[PDB]
């Protein structure tokens, strides 16, 4: 289908949600990183370190800027690329929670064949998969395919795509 | 000539070398046992089936021992003796059954009930095979007591430990039936005789006291509410304690006399004290049935008369509903208030008692700790108190890390104990005179001469042998009305304390452990077999164990961390602490200070003085700028000299060039001894990368709050061989600071920190000279708070060295710093509001 | 306590260290420096924790930590440093101890120690198989 590059507002919202260990819905974009974190500066400074490694250059004081103004300031320079911090997050999601033999490229082939989603959508489906990483490894291949299918519909809901 | 017999349960196997003379009988027994044994399942998780070979051999011992008669000589005597001797030789390598029971729990997947079944079977076997415990066990702890390298004291618990105390008596009747079957039957006969003898006892014992019928058939056991009522719970808690004693005596092969003479002294908490004086009278197994009969008769009459004096009456449903909705207990006549000082609690009870009349007044009854009290009164009155308290306490989940220490709302728990009468209160006083006649009607008197070991009074801690009056009357007075000052009575010197009491891990032992942590006193729970993960207090097995694991001494912080002097061959004297021993320099460091230690000339000059200093990364904005600084430091210090690097964590954009830099400079072998992270403790993952990827000697961490200290203890435990330097600074420090007091968090956390030998604990903030740091080196600093000495490994001076010659600070700034008077630690928090000794707190960049 | 301006950093720190030494000496050594234990060199000891002519045969099972502790001996001297110091110094840089790399225990290795009590005379001799 249509290949639109992944939005920075979704990427940023996933990285914060993954770090705070909360569901993507539990973090409102209106709240600031300093408000969200609840006084735990070490968590807040690890978030600012993840954002600095992901995008590169960051605004003056990103902990007091709400996640909207921070998302659009990143988007002005954001080339659309996966990132380095997201490379490691997705590498360790696939290595630690997917069945033995089921690598990242086999999931990239499956979602392409099943949904007709290009590499720009498949990035987004893998990012929304990261924000709600399952506690235990999915032993069966069909449970990993049912998770990836459920994540596609959740990504499709968030963006507004009809399959 | 010996034909081997193969006895199995699925995958797990055992082989018995049965002689050819008796193999006929063993093959029958093998068949019958394998028919009774259920069909094996995967994991062996199913009940009544063994999990390991050792258990299977136990179940076989148990099966044979059931068939053999101890009086008549059957054909099964020889097979029993042979499978015992084979089980001993193969599984109990000289050691005691409880040592193997412990080993199975912490290694294998064996559940606790299957372990207790094994122990029952092994002991049953041993007694039915006409093989008593004649020979004295070679227990490490009791060997060490004979030599003089250990002093044993016996403490007996009381009420308010568990609501389900009777299960402890059921477990003793099941597991050790052949040892304490005769005791329990004697105690149940004595009680049954007291019911008939005492004029109106049937009235107070509504559902009778037929404890034997309740042991055989758990269906005829009354509800917990009845069992908990003091006319039952008092004598039966006696029985449980005496049983745990007998079990301990029999398995050690001692008569009660010998076991009593191995004790330096004994004491008790509440009705415990009655046992502790009965134990001290014991001589031989023939005269033990009078020492028990005394202690049953006393605990019976206390429990009867104290119930007749203040019987528990139905509580209004509204009160019980309110208590449940506020996550408090079910109102009882005794309330435990943790984490408040005795003054604070006595203030609240004085307010509550101002409005109440005489016959409804509460009063502090147990002083268990410094910050652990129990108030005893009418259960409504204590609900009254409980309401006044719920007003004053902060919410339990409230985070106060960002509120100054003084302005913090005091946090404290308060729950009702599982107990039916108000012990150590005025309400029971009318009983006193009745009890002191019931003891002289049943000729029950404790005489000083009959007591061979000192037994410590619960009120003042003085020995009971040196009283003028009756000891029985004084004990009663100490239980019914006089309070219990537990810290005051347990002031005796002893390396080991045996908690015979009920409650196991929730009993008197673990309380007494918390009271005298870091004094080098090991508490051993002598009633409950279990595995301690932390291994800070022992269980049952440690008493029996014959190996080194029998004799475990708890750490005495003043001895384990005593600061010493040492000297080189060059005759240079060092203060020798855990920290200086690593770095071979005095245990004084200059911490990373922006911009005091951003100067390479100051870092070099401090290193050249032979004192460790952090180069502050905070003064650098690029790998090149910080490389040129480090290169300049290395050009100014002697060969072999080292320094460290401080990186701020509230500056995450620095770390993404600074950590790879340190990694690269360490790979080229630059003399960077260590990295300190200021302004936040890293997460477990990033700390693990810093530890193994950077090739540093040690890692410095500056926790701000208790939660941060805990985080540093987690990082230490993850890498137990890597030295962590926990730099603790209070909020009184210069530069970015916490809201925390300097002392309080160390009082709470010091014990936990010393459990990790790799943590080198360094105290900072508010230090100028040797005079003010010496108490922290010696550890005497913590005696002013009635804690034991808590020595520190080293010290850091920040603000103190800011006016040194080699610091780039401008002459007019150094004059401005010298002008600031400064304030004592009590007045530091005023910096949040107004200029205080020329200093103020502001919100940084 | 910040009062004396342009006091040298050495004079400040020595003044604290010497203050501690003078108090510790009075309290725990009856104010007599002769009762202070002496060692060759003070340092290196990680916080975690008498034979003249010994022999040590390495195996594949040999534990690296117990191996070195054995070679080093109990007395703190040049041998103890050689076998337990993890790092040495080349000019100002800090490199992996090459003695430890060389004595790293492997099958066939045989360490003879001679005059192991007199640290001046001690000779450690590693012998390996060379053409059988
Ligand atoms: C001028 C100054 C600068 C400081 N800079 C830093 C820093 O860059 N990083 C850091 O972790 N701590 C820094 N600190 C805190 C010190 O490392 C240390 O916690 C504190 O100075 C000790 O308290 P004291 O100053 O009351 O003796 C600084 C302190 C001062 C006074
Ligand atoms: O958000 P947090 O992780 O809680 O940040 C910690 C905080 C800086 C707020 C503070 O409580 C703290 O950690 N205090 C302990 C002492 C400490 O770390 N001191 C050095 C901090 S950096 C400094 O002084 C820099 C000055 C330029």
């Amino acid at each position: 289908i249509a290949d639109e590059p992944v939005k920075a507002s979704l990427l940023l919202h996933v990285l914060v949600a993954h770090k705070l260990k909360k569901s993507l819905d539990s973090i409102p974009m209106s709240k600031t990183i300093k408000d969200l974190v609840g006084g735990k500066s070490t968590v807040q400074n690890e978030i600012l370190g993840d954002l600095g490694k992901e995008f590169g250059t960051t605004p003056e004081k990103p902990e007091e800027t709400p996640l909207e103004e921070l998302a659009e300031t990143f988007q002005d320079t954001f080339s659309g690329a996966l990132g380095k911090q997201s490379s490691s997050l997705l590498s360790r999601l696939i290595s630690s929670k997917m069945p033995g033999g089921f690598t990242i490229t086999v999931a990239r082939k499956y979602l392409q064949t099943r949904w007709g989603l290009p590499s720009g959508r498949q990035d987004g489906v893998l990012l929304v998969a990261l924000s709600n990483e399952p506690a235990a490894r999915l032993g069966s291949e069909a449970d990993a395919k049912a998770f990836l299918d459920s994540m596609a519909q959740k990504y499709a809901s968030i963006v507004g795509v009809d399959l | 000539s010996t034909r081997p017999l193969t006895l199995s349960h699925g995958s797990l196997e055992h082989v018995l070398l049965v002689p050819t003379a008796s193999f006929f009988i063993a093959s029958q027994l093998q068949e019958q046992f394998n028919k009774i044994l259920p069909e094996p399942t995967e994991g062996f998780a199913a009940d009544d089936e063994p999990t390991t070979p050792a258990e299977l051999v136990g179940k076989f011992l148990g099966y044979v021992s059931s068939l053999v008669e101890p009086s008549k000589v059957g054909q099964f005597d020889q097979v029993l003796n042979l499978c015992l001797t084979e089980f001993e030789n193969c599984y109990l390598e000289g050691n005691d059954i409880h040592a193997l029971a412990a080993k199975l729990l912490q290694e294998n997947d064996t559940t606790l009930v299957k372990t207790k079944e094994l122990i029952k079977n092994y002991i049953t076997a041993r007694i039915m095979a006409k093989r008593p415990f004649d020979k004295k066990s070679n227990s490490a702890l009791f060997r060490a007591v004979g030599e003089g390298n250990a002093q044993l004291v016996a403490i007996f618990g009381g009420q308010g430990n568990t609501d389900d105390y009777f299960e402890e008596l059921r477990d003793l009747y099941q597991t050790y039936h052949v040892l304490v079957g005769d005791l329990i039957k004697f105690s149940a006969e004595t009680l049954s005789e007291l019911i008939r003898t005492t004029l109106d006892a049937e009235k107070v014992f509504t559902q009778g006291l037929n404890i034997l019928e309740w042991l055989e058939n758990p269906s005829n056991t009354p509800d917990k509410d009845y069992l908990l009522s003091i006319p039952i719970s008092c004598p039966l808690i006696g029985v449980i304690q005496l049983a745990h004693y007998v079990v301990t005596a029999k398995l050690l092969g001692f008569t009660p006399g010998e076991l009593r003479s191995y004790l330096k002294g004994a004491t008790g908490h509440s009705q415990g004290l009655v046992t502790a004086v009965a134990i001290a009278e014991t001589d031989s197994w023939e005269s033990f049935f009078v020492s028990v009969r005394k202690a049953i008769t006393v605990l019976f009459f206390i429990g009867v008369r104290c119930y007749e004096a203040y019987p528990n009456t139905s509580l209004p449903p509204s009160i019980l509903e309110d208590s449940l909705e506020n996550n408090e207990g079910v109102p009882s006549p005794m309330l435990s208030i943790s984490n408040l000082t005795q003054e604070q609690v006595q203030d609240y009870v004085n307010k509550t008692n101002s409005h109440l009349p005489a016959g409804k007044q509460v009063e502090i009854s147990l002083v268990n700790g410094a910050k652990n009290l129990v108030v005893s009164g009418p259960p409504q009155s204590l609900y009254g108190l409980n309401l006044t308290l719920r007003k004053a306490k902060a919410p339990s989940g409230l985070d106060q890390s960002r509120i100054p220490f003084s302005e913090r709302k005091l946090k404290f728990s308060n729950r009702f104990l599982p107990v039916a009468s108000p012990f150590h209160s005025h309400l029971l006083v009318p009983a006193s005179d009745l009890i002191n006649k019931d003891l002289v009607k049943n000729n029950v008197s404790f005489n000083a001469k009959d007591i061979q070991i000192p037994v410590y009074d619960t009120f003042d801690g003085s020995d009971l042998r040196v009283l003028s009056g009756s000891i029985s009357e004084r004990i009663v007075d100490c239980i019914i009305r006089l309070p219990v000052k537990w810290e005051t009575t347990t002031q005796f010197k002893a390396t080991h304390i045996l908690d015979f009491g009920p409650g196991g891990a929730s009993g008197l032992g673990v309380l007494t452990h918390r009271n005298k942590d870091g004094t080098g006193v090991r508490v051993i729970v002598a009633g409950t077999l279990d595995i301690n993960p932390d291994d800070d207090y022992g269980f049952k097995q440690e008493i029996f164990d014959v190996t080194s694991n029998g004799l475990k001494k708890n750490p005495n912080w003043l001895e384990e961390y005593h600061p010493k002097l040492i000297k080189n061959k060059s005759g240079k004297i060092f203060v020798e602490t855990k920290f200086s021993k690593l770095i071979g320099r005095p245990p004084l460091l200059v911490p990373g200070m922006t911009p005091c230690t951003v100067s390479p000339d100051f870092v070099a000059a401090t290193t050249n003085a032979g004192y460790t200093i952090e180069l502050a990364g905070g003064g650098y904005f690029s790998a090149a700028g910080m490389t040129a600084a480090i290169d300049s430091v290395v050009s100014q210090i002697e060969k072999g000299s080292t320094f460290g690097i401080n990186l701020i964590y509230v500056n995450p954009f620095m770390l993404q060039w600074g950590i790879p830099l340190i990694k690269e400079l360490r790979s080229k072998g630059y003399p960077i001894q260590f990295l300190t992270i200021g302004a936040g403790v890293p997460s477990l993952e990033v700390a693990s990368e810093y530890i193994e990827t950077l090739g540093l000697k040690y890692l410095g961490l500056k926790p701000g709050s208790i939660d941060a200290i805990s985080q540093v203890i987690n990082i230490a435990k993850a890498h137990p061989n890597f030295p962590i330097a926990l730099q603790w600074t209070g909020g009184r420090g210069g530069g970015h600071h916490s809201f925390e007091d300097a002392h309080t968090p160390m009082l709470q956390m010091y014990s936990k920190i010393r459990r990790h030998p790799n943590i080198m604990l360094i105290f900072g903030s508010g230090f100028g000279s040797a005079d003010d740091t010496y108490p922290y080196l010696t550890g005497e600093w913590s005696t002013k708070f009635d804690y034991p000495p808590m020595p520190f490994d080293g010290f850091l001076f920040g603000s103190r060295v800011m006016i040194a010659k080699e610091v780039k600070t401008s002459p007019d700034a150094k004059k401005c710093i010298a002008a600031c008077t400064g304030v004592p630690d009590d007045k530091w928090e005023q910096t949040y509001k107004k200029p205080t000794g020329g200093i103020v707190t502001v919100r940084s960049e | 306590f910040t009062k004396v301006i342009d006091e040298p950093i050495k004079s400040i720190m020595d003044g604290i260290h010497d203050g501690h030494i003078k108090k510790l000496l009075h309290q725990y050594y009856g104010d007599d420096e002769s009762k202070i234990p002496a060692v060759e060199y003070f340092g290196g000891e990680s916080p975690v924790d008498s034979e003249d002519s010994a022999v040590f045969k390495a195996t594949s099972s040999t534990d690296e930590e117990s191996w070195f502790k054995a070679l080093a001996g109990s007395e703190i001297n040049w041998r103890h440093a050689s076998f337990l110091c993890s790092f040495i110094t080349q000019d100002k840089m800090f490199v992996s101890n090459p003695i430890r790399k060389v004595f790293k225990p492997s099958q066939g290795m045989v360490v003879e120690i001679s005059n192991g009590n007199t640290s001046s005379k001690t000779v450690v001799t590693l012998s390996e198989p060379v053409q059988g």
